[PDB]
RNA sequence: UAAGAA
RNA sequence: UUAAGAGUUAAACCUAGCCAACGAUCCAUAAUCGAUAAUGAAAGUUAGAACGAUCACGUUGACUCUGAAAUAUAGUCAAUAUCUAUAAGAUACAGCAGUGAGGAAUAUUGGACAAUGAUCGAAAGAUUGAUCCAGUUACUUAUUAGGAUGAUAUAUAUAUAUAUAUAAAUUGAUUAAAAAUAAAAUCCAUAAAUAAUUAAAAUAAUGAUAUUAAUUACCAUAUAUUUAUAUGGAUAUAUAUAUAUUUUAAUAGUCCUGACUAAUAUUUGUGCCAGCAGUCGCGGUAACACAAAGAGGGCGAGCGUUAAUCA
């Protein structure tokens, strides 16, 4: 396949089937593809550019020429909207394995499911299979390492250096939110209650809140403060060294490092703008299976290939795939 | 006409001024820093809107164009801010009036320049448990399960398969803290599907477009004959498009041959025909051509076919 | 072999990976020229078990296909089968132990079955 | 003007018009098919919300004159199925939109 | 399932 | 005469016909075709290399024997050209390798008969440049050829918008002018290697390919239905047994950016010269076209170009 150069390049601007936050970026500060002052060759060039630089940007423009299917497939209900036809330009991609892991939510990009294939991390309704070119018809079940998806979907695992320089910062913050309290408890007190008034009930703690005494500076304890040089290079002191009262007995991030992600996982940053539940797939995210229900298809109102491209974008395109760019 | 464009943000931002000789910037970086906020000493973007998932069913997807691309709030208050010329963040000297009554069909649309894509419905476990016991123990037929819940045929299968790896996978103690954690807080970011309601419920009364009737025809009769779907359907040569809901809502002599002691494989005989079975002589060869045929061994190996 | 007319097998498919059509071919043609008639395939791969199938205890299968009762025709008329060939035929109960050999000649594990 | 449509997204049935020395030969198309015709004709398309459209322009290809006669085209050589039946006094059936109820 | 351009 | 019709061949007799501007005769050119390949919306057009079918030939020509069938890769005679054995001799690589020549251009003087066939044999078996494998060659087609994260480095000080300062900061540029998330660093892999096994092609036995594929990262067994905890052989350690149990990556060209035709971030040299060019054309001091730097657009283990086919 291309070899990956300058996916996430801010000056072109493409935006990629990934949960990336430059690819955030790209997304959000795009609009819409422009189309006029354009012939008819410079539109459908655009189109192409941007919906390739999307859909399967890893395939050879010849290999993805040779799989473009002219057919568009659509469902007709018997019991009104316009049906988005065009937008199935790129169905054909969405049964590839690769696109399949990617949709369940159990890669963070396409590039990352062939990866997550070519590794032997997923299997089609049993078999082992380590080709991401491999295509699932309806009714396959396939199925991932919970590691590899919850590495996917998780916040990267710090090394130990970065860690206990971020501690080192956590344990002097803590120390001087203590002296604060000590020293002024009355406009702690004060700067608490009128915080949990101003915040929403979405948080957790508010919902726990609703769930003066001087003895509360009392129990607040500093911290003593850690220089890494002598603590660097033995990972079981520093874990044992550090006690606060939300991360207690491991420094940050590396609660059990022996797993492939940030320890006490937590969502990757950025996760929730690319949090889409696919049409054409059952997910089960407790065992990281999945079920290949149909090909996406398209219906009034509504195509089940997701993109982040207008009809127009898709039509350009199309008419630029029918003809190889004649 | 066409030149090659930088893909500036559509919304207004502060360029680079006078730069100092060294800063070696582009608007670009500084534009995708003010749409980030301030990273943390943790390497975290606490000040923007879309950092953290949701937890009420309701997802955060990405409103460039309602929000003028300020995507900055305040992490604990959640109140808009945006960034005033003395390099601070604050609240807006005016209030958006478009983010506060936006469509509902809007929250579900991934992608602000693509209507027609919206995100599916989670399924509650309580109502995937109650499909898996009616299909696995009430033996109720597919077809009623899907009309009771508004629900796919093949969704409803999906349902019990996927249910039924679950409850094996409970059996071992394979769903680790880490996968409970991860799968609720998906959980937690989805819209939930409803049964009752009418709007929400998939549409069971789909069909495949085939080829066939894609043409359109049209004739030419009597002013006042009565013309149905069974007419219509007589005339295109196919069968009535209910059959089709309802078809979709729903020998050969073999040989085994004898093994003995030692013998590491089994021959069984298929009968055929002649003129039938067999490997065509002079068969086109697309093996050097770019639509070679590429198969799966029952192993999951790639074959050549 | 003998005689003009001989069941054998044409090889067909990929190096390395053969497949063969049984055929009723003049001896003098070609191993690979178009026959008199092609009596059915042999892919002599057996179909691969997984190995806790192999624990269930299932035996490897390898996959023939065949005209039974053209098979039987040209066997009647005089058409004389190669030994691969009439390996086959005498495990598919086309033919019986008569056309075995001396090198070919025990235990039966299993029994030659007939299903529909 | 107002371009008659067929289910608002193309051409009633097929159209052989002449335009000066520009020879249109337009064609109705099936939903999801395209606007693969002369570019002039496709922008023209995109402004009338034609969506299905299969075509090709003989003799002269000048654009003003295909552009202009692409409209005369549309306009004068088309008719209704409304019109039809009307004029005939005949009832004019889509098989397809019968077919699907 | 038929597109043109200099 | 032939098994057999016919001016088919030979003999005799007759009649005066036969073909031809819807193209005879003559000349030139060419192996032919497909459920094969290319192309196109299709009719078609092209090829006839590969797979298959048919024909013809085995240095050239005629004849003859045998045979059911031969003007046979046989035999006779002659021609051409070479070898010696110098003879009413042999050979003719259009069988496989290989050489020279011609050419823009087309490979090993390879392995095995293990498989499928073929010949001989009663069989045991023997032979097989068919065939099956491997070698050479990007000639063609595939699949792989790394993901996630990533704009600084120092200091000082059950909460969480951490905040202060000191350094530096490559090319271009002075802001919509970028190169650039690109580097570097961080996390986690897999390939390769390293060891253990190890099927299948084939069985009654035989494996050229073959340092096989595949699997396992110490080895088994014992239950659950790939993930588990246990029992036993390893395992150095420290002191039978608490412990761990190989190592581990990252390697892209080539064309182009005046229009047709995708390529706006601008600069330098030349000066109707040098050159470029598919078409229009560019170059005469202000060159978006020449030769280059920066940036950019394609296609990508290929890219361009020439020759051709289809549209
Ligand atoms: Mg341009
Ligand atoms: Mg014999
Ligand atoms: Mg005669
Ligand atoms: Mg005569
Ligand atoms: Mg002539
Ligand atoms: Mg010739
Ligand atoms: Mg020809
Ligand atoms: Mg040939
Ligand atoms: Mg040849
Ligand atoms: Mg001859
Ligand atoms: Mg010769
Ligand atoms: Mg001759
Ligand atoms: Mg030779
Ligand atoms: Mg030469
Ligand atoms: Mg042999
Ligand atoms: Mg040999
Ligand atoms: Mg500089
Ligand atoms: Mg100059
Ligand atoms: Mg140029
Ligand atoms: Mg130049
Ligand atoms: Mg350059
Ligand atoms: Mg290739």
């Amino acid at each position: 396949p291309r070899k990956a150069n300058l996916l996430k390049s801010l000056a072109r601007g493409r935006v990629r089937t990934s949960f990336n936050k430059y690819n955030l970026f790209n997304l959000y500060k795009k609009g819409g593809v422009d189309l006029k002052s354009k012939s008819l060759y410079q539109q459908k060039w655009t189109a192409k550019q941007e919906t390739r630089a999307y859909h399967g940007e890893h395939l050879t423009e010849k290999r993805w020429q040779t799989v473009f299917k002219p057919k568009l497939d659509s469902v007709a209900q018997l019991d009104i909207k316009e049906t988005p036809f065009l937008l199935q330009t790129f169905a054909v991609l969405e049964k590839r394995l690769d696109f399949a892991l990617f949709r369940a939510m159990f890669a963070s990009s396409v590039r990352q499911a062939r990866q997550f294939i070519l590794h032997g991390n997923v299997r089609v309704n049993g078999v082992k299979i380590k080709h991401p070119s491999y295509t699932l018809k309806p009714g396959d079940m396939f199925s991932v390492k919970p590691d590899k998806v919850l590495e996917a979907l998780g916040a990267k695992k710090p090394s130990f250096q970065e860690a206990l320089k971020i501690d080192k910062t956590q344990i002097v913050l803590w120390n001087k939110y203590v002296k604060e309290a000590k020293t002024e408890p009355k406009e702690v007190w004060e700067k608490k209650l009128e915080n949990f008034e101003k915040m929403s009930d979405s948080n957790p703690k508010k919902l726990q809140f609703q769930e003066f005494d001087p003895k509360w500076a009392k129990n607040l304890k500093y911290h003593d403060p850690i220089k890494l040089s002598e603590l660097e290079g033995d990972e079981p002191k520093a874990r044992k060294l550090i006690n606060l009262p939300w991360q207690k007995n491991y420094v940050y991030g590396r609660q059990d490092p022996k797993k492939p992600f940030f320890t006490p996982w937590k969502p990757r940053p950025f996760l929730s703008p690319f949090a889409i539940l696919p049409h054409h797939l059952e997910i089960s995210f407790k065992t990281c299976h999945a079920v290949y229900l149909r090909d996406p298809v398209a219906r009034p109102g509504q195509s089940e290939v997701i993109s982040p491209f207008d009809v127009p974008v898709h039509e350009r395109a199309y008419m630029y795939y029918l003809r190889n760019g004649k | 006409f066409s030149r090659r464009r930088i893909a500036y943000p559509f919304y207004p931002f502060k360029k680079l001024g006078r730069q100092h000789p060294k800063k070696h910037d582009t608007n670009l970086k500084t534009a995708m820093r003010q749409f980030l906020g301030p990273k943390n000493y943790k390497g975290e973007y606490v000040m923007n809107k879309y950092f953290t998932v949701p937890t009420n069913h309701v997802p955060n997807y990405i409103k460039p164009d309602l929000e003028r691309g300020q995507s900055l709030e305040h992490p604990v208050t959640k109140k808009p801010l945006q960034l005033r010329y003395d390099g601070t963040l604050g609240p807006p000297p005016v209030e958006n009036k478009r983010l506060q009554n936006i469509f509902k069909d809007r929250l579900l649309q991934p992608f602000p320049s693509n209507p027609h894509c919206k995100t599916n419905y989670v399924l509650s476990p309580q109502l995937k448990q109650s499909i898996f016991e009616e299909i696995t123990v009430e033996g109720l037929s597919a077809q009623q399960v899907s009309q009771k819940y508004g629900l796919k045929i093949p969704r409803v299968e999906a349902i019990v398969k996927l249910v039924s790896v679950e409850n094996s996978w409970n059996r071992r103690n394979r769903v680790s803290s880490d996968l409970k954690t991860m799968d609720e807080t998906l959980y937690r970011m989805f819209p939930v599907f409803d049964s009752d309601a009418s709007f929400k419920r998939e549409n069971l009364s789909e069909i495949p477009v085939p080829q066939k009737t894609l043409a359109s025809r049209f004739l030419t009769i009597a002013e006042s004959e009565p013309f149905g779907p069974v007419d219509a359907a007589h005339v295109l040569e196919l069968e009535p498009a209910v059959e089709t809901l309802r078809n979709l809502s729903t020998n050969t002599k073999v040989i085994y041959g004898e093994l003995v002691e030692g013998e590491r494989s089994q021959y069984k005989f298929t009968n055929a025909k002649v003129g039938k079975v067999g490997y065509r002589y002079g068969s086109g060869n697309r093996d050097n051509k770019k639509d070679r045929r590429i198969g799966f061994n029952k192993l999951g190996q790639m074959v050549y076919i | 072999t003998c005689g003009l007319v001989r069941i054998r097998l044409a090889r067909f498919g990929r190096k390395n990976s053969p497949v063969y059509n049984i055929v009723v071919a003049n001896s003098r043609k070609a191993r690979d020229a178009k026959p008199i008639e092609v009596l059915g395939t042999y892919v002599p791969v057996p179909s691969p078990v997984t190995k806790r199938e192999l624990k269930r205890g299932v035996v490897p299968i390898k996959d023939v296909k065949l005209d039974f009762d053209r098979t039987k025709y040209w066997i009647g008329v005089g058409a004389q089968p190669s030994e691969t060939v009439t390996k086959l035929l005498r495990k598919a109960g086309i033919l019986n132990d008569a056309w075995a050999t001396s090198k070919n000649s025990r235990k039966v594990v299993f029994e030659r079955m007939e299903t529909l | 003007k107002e371009i008659p449509r067929y289910e608002n997204r193309t051409i009633y049935g097929d159209i052989d018009f002449r335009y000066h020395g520009v020879k249109l030969h337009l064609r109705s198309a099936k939903p999801g098919f395209g606007l693969r015709v002369n570019h002039v004709i496709f922008e023209i398309c995109e402004c009338a919300g034609i969506k299905d459209l299969s075509g090709k322009v003989y003799k002269s290809r000048n654009d003003m004159n295909i552009a202009k006669g692409t409209i005369e085209a549309f306009t004068k050589a088309q008719k209704t199925l409304d019109e039809v039946a009307l004029g005939r006094g005949k009832k004019l059936v889509d098989v397809r939109k019968v077919y699907y109820s």
